[PDB]
Formats: C-alpha cells, structure tokens, sequence
C-alpha cells in the first residue's frame, strides 16, 4: 500500500505468535517492541534518540509479519513508549519514502 | 549515536 | 524522489537563512532542530520521544525548504540529536511510505 501522514502510520504486526499494532519509523535504525516475553537468547543494548536511551534485550534473526509481508531480522525489545519498527525491516519489505 | 528518533506531540 | 531505507533518509532543508541537514521521519508528529538562534514569536513545550522528554521552542507559521519544495509549519527547536523533518511537513511536501 502506499501510506499518507496524516495521522500516525500504524500497521498490524505478528511477533512471536501474537498480533500488535506498531508505528512505521524511518527515523530509526532499528525496530523495537514494547516488554513482551520473546523465545530465544538475547544480549542487552542500549538504545537511544530524543531524550536520552532505554535499554533493550536484543534478539537476532527473528522472523516478523508487517502487514502481511515477513521479514526476519533484528528485534528489541524494552520499555520503549510504542511499538517501533525500524529501517532494518522496512527494508526487508521494500518500504520506500516517496515524494 | 542514538538511532531512534520516535517523537509524539503530548 | 523514491528514497529506499538502507541508508538514514537525510535531505538538505534551508530554515532561518542556514542550509542544515535532517531525517526525513515517518515516526515523530512533529518537525524538531537542534538549538538555533531563530527569530520569532514562541511557545514552551514538552515533547515525548523514546527515553523521555524534551523541553523545545514552538515556532508556528515558519518558512522551511525541504529538499528543493517550499513549505510554511512548525518547527520546534530544542535538543534533539538531529534534526527531524516529522510528520506535519512530510505532508506538506507530499512524502508517502509505500510498499
């Protein structure tokens, strides 16, 4: 689809099993989701923007839906305020910025 | 550097 | 342009007579610069982003020129790590996700 910005661009994802919403961010590097158990080994990073940085439980190669389209990449997870996904999967979906 | 430039109006 | 996402989304914008560089930003409502001396009428204000908040000067009504198209909006000045073209501009210069 192609997607305007007027408001938030909010997606449905699938993570782990379980569906949630999150927010389409080019202004990240990395995608990161709000506290959720998660299966596999992980290592801690911190992460960081306006504000400052919170730290997250990095988990690698983890497969991912973002609306409809699977990816698999780099998750975080941590007490960030909304679900975040980030360039390293935008890419993976063939999301680009038109204008 | 940071990397994640989420920002909400309040 | 069509601008994929491999890299950080940077474009030369042209605000308050200096050329700076930005992020085009699907995930911030607002457009945020770094601390500069702009002339002007302004209001306080308190902005979420991923670590917490930040305090910024609200300018309304200001000129900005992003990547060659002219716009008038907001823009708020504080400490943001770099500066981010969000959501109230992308409109404006008709920026669409597409995938």
């Amino acid at each position: 689809p192609q997607i305007t910005l007027w408001k938030r661009p909010l997606v449905t994802i699938r993570i782990g099993g379980q569906l949630k919403e999150a927010l389409l961010n080019t202004g990240a590097d990395d995608t990161v989701l709000e506290e959720m158990n998660l299966p596999g080994k992980w290592k801690p990073k911190m992460i960081g923007g306006i504000g400052g940085f919170i730290k997250v439980r990095q988990y690698d190669q983890i497969p991912i839906e973002i609306c409809g389209h699977k990816a698999i990449g780099t998750v975080l997870v941590g007490p960030t305020p909304v679900n975040i996904i980030g360039r390293n999967l935008l890419t993976q979906i063939g999301c680009t910025l038109n204008f | 550097r940071p990397g994640n430039f989420f920002q909400s109006r309040p």
